[PDB]
């Protein structure tokens, strides 16, 4: 196979251009342009930089005596229709655009960024998530979830930012109303997991504290916002729970990425405690409870028909639910000047598990489809890659396990290779291409059916243990054989 | 809460020994390169000793050759600076930091995280 290392330098993020297949890797003090085979095409230094979280960029040494040599782990790495988006942990989390194909050619870097252009989290231990979309006239847009960073000299958790503003010096800024207005950012401590787009809305998976609750505890939430809403009137928040909460902290999630369906409609979530667990939230069930929460807080003053409090205004904001007409949602589905906002369901979307892993703390999820069989790839805190079959049967079957690097957490940025024949797996210091179908290993029948993989089976026509698509002939499945040899 | 704690600093008699420790919390330092630094009053923060993620590479500052000793315990999430000999010019606040940069090496130029520091004072 093939592996990528950087003399022990840590790898934060990974992104793939679906057009070229080129891989972009965001590391500490480094930016890497890698071929599909993990061959070095370019290197850019995010550099060790003399900085302090108590100073503002640009940093003139004379006005920052507290500065020490600071490392710049990558905080955000997204592929826009025309450029690479890069934000670092350093310099108040400012960003820059770079050419896809030659990351060394810088495209856009505001020369005097303002306090509105501090995009990413400036602490390398706080995570930043992002998403690139288009506005109503095609404008490139950056949606950013950013956790609470303390020393910073208060950036709202969710922000919509312009990538092609009229003035290229105002890039990475948000109109003062295209933000989520949270009061006590420190008492909600947002920890962001991922961000994805469904149709005309953006969604955010994150953990925050329920300040209205026992111990002000951390819960798992998903939130939705209309892509077009430049005022966040449409913002809703559902809490997510698996088995009531025996585990109860979403650590990673992904949708089924395959050749036939590129982005399915079920969100596979990994929870941890110690035992981990993998649950399914169908995304139409999320859109339902979100819509029910809107209708309740818009029309029935946050209460339901029986009168139970179902929805509520969220985050210290000074609004209340309303008795607006029943056709208000079907007339302002993304909100208005005077519709309740922001909103939260007091009723969680519960899921029962589909798989438990005892001594495993899951850190990464990725899902695809072979035939009609659904297959999950799961990374853990010990550098392991579990391959699991959920498919059209019942109760998941973990069928393989590998050790990418001992005791090194697996990165959630598990990406496929476009032909979905490989998976890119990273472990803090190592990035590896991984065959989804390790069939060739076994070259006789007893082997191909001993080592049991849903991808693999014995083509008797040829002399090979292979995928099905590699035979319209006679092929014996290794998982549910049905015959012998 | 990612944090680095320094312990063991205090007052000593020249020629004395002293063991400083650097406990990590909120993260495992198993794959980080750890470095000890110090800052005497008025002067710039210099580095004292550095160690790779594997412990296989250690690099010193010329002024402490054969006097100070670094060692790491990944399972304990702590790192120790054994300071023997001891000098009035050794008096400073000793900081401990971790880097995710070239961790298979003992360079320690840039740092990811820092400790609040513990003062070691040597009677003049
Ligand atoms: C939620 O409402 C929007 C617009 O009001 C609609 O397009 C969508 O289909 C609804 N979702 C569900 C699950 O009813
Ligand atoms: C009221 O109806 C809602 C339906 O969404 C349900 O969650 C709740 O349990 C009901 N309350 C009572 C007291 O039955
Ligand atoms: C930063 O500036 C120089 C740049 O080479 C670096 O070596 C030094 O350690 C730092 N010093 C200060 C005072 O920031």
């Amino acid at each position: 196979p093939a592996a990528f290392t950087a003399n022990g330098t840590h790898l934060q993020h990974l992104a793939r251009d679906p057009t070229t297949g080129t891989l972009y890797v965001g590391a500490t003090n480094f930016l890497f342009q890698l071929s599909p085979g993990l061959q070095l095409e370019a290197v850019v230094s995010t550099g060790p930089v003399n900085d302090s979280r108590d100073c503002l960029p640009p940093v003139i040494p004379d006005e920052c005596p507290q500065a020490q040599p600071t490392n710049n782990p990558n905080q955000l790495l997204l592929v826009s229709p025309e450029a690479l988006v890069v934000c670092g942990s350093v310099h108040q989390g400012i960003c820059e655009l770079r050419s896809l194909g030659q990351i060394r050619q810088l495209l856009l870097r505001p020369e005097r960024p303002g306090d509105t252009q501090y995009v990413a989290a400036n602490d390398p231990a706080v995570s930043t998530v992002g998403l690139v979309a288009q506005g109503l006239v095609g404008e490139p847009l950056l949606f950013v979830g950013r956790g609470y960073t303390s020393r910073g000299v208060g950036i709202p958790p969710i922000t919509t930012r312009a990538l092609r503003p009229p003035d290229p010096q105002a890039a990475f800024s948000y109109e003062e109303t295209a933000k989520l207005a949270v009061g006590r950012l420190s008492e909600y401590s947002h920890h962001f997991v991922s961000a994805f787009v469904r149709g005309a809305s953006a969604y955010f998976l994150f953990l925050r504290r329920d300040l209205k609750a026992p111990s002000r505890a951390f819960r798992a939430y998903v939130s939705r916002v209309c892509l077009q809403d430049q005022h966040y009137y449409s913002y809703v928040e559902l809490p997510l729970a698996c088995q009531g909460g025996r585990y109860g902290l979403i650590q990673a999630a992904a949708v089924a990425t395959s050749k036939e369906v590129a982005r399915g409609d079920v969100l596979f979530a990994a929870f941890s405690s110690g035992t981990s667990v993998l649950c399914a939230f169908p995304l139409d069930e999320v859109d339902q409870l979100a819509n029910y929460t809107r209708d309740a807080c818009y029309t029935r003053e946050g209460r339901a028909e029986n009168g139970t409090k179902v929805a509520d205004i969220a985050y210290d904001v000074l609004s209340d639910c309303a008795q607006l007409p029943v056709d208000t949602p079907d007339a302002f589905p993304c909100g208005s000047d005077h519709t309740p906002s922001p909103m939260v369901s007091c009723v969680p979307l519960e899921a029962t598990p589909i798989l438990e892993l005892p001594g495993v703390q899951l850190t990464a999820v990725a899902v695809t489809m072979e035939d009609g069989h659904t297959i999950a790839f799961l990374g853990d805190s010990q550098g392991q890659l579990h391959r699991v079959y959920l498919g059209p049967g019942r109760s998941a079957a973990p069928y393989s396990k590998q050790s990418i690097q001992p005791g090194s957490p697996v990165n959630r940025d598990l990406t496929f290779d476009g032909t979905f024949e490989h998976l890119y797996v990273a472990t803090q210091t190592t990035l590896v291409k991984v065959p989804v179908a390790p069939c060739a290993q076994h070259l006789d029948c007893d082997s191909c059916l001993a080592h049991r993989d849903p991808y693999c089976g014995w083509c008797v026509l040829l002399g090979r243990c292979s995928r099905r698509s590699e035979c319209p002939e006679q092929w014996l499945w290794s998982f549910q054989p049905e015959l012998g040899c | 809460q990612v944090q680095l704690q320094e312990s063991g600093g205090g007052l000593v008699q020249p020629g004395g020994s002293l063991r400083l420790s650097c406990a990590a919390s909120g993260f495992r330092l198993d794959y980080y390169a750890i470095g000890w630094f110090r800052q005497a009053p008025g002067k710039e923060r210099e580095g004292v000793l550095c160690i790779s993620s594997s412990g296989g590479s250690i690099n010193y500052a010329d002024s402490v050759k054969g006097r100070f000793t670094i060692s790491r315990d990944n399972a304990k999430n702590t790192v120790y600076l054994q300071m023997n000999s001891l000098k009035p010019e050794d008096t400073a606040v000793y900081y401990c930091g971790a880097s995710s940069y070239n961790t298979q090496r003992a360079e320690c130029y840039g740092m990811d995280y820092w400790g609040k520091g513990t003062q070691v004072t040597v009677s003049a």
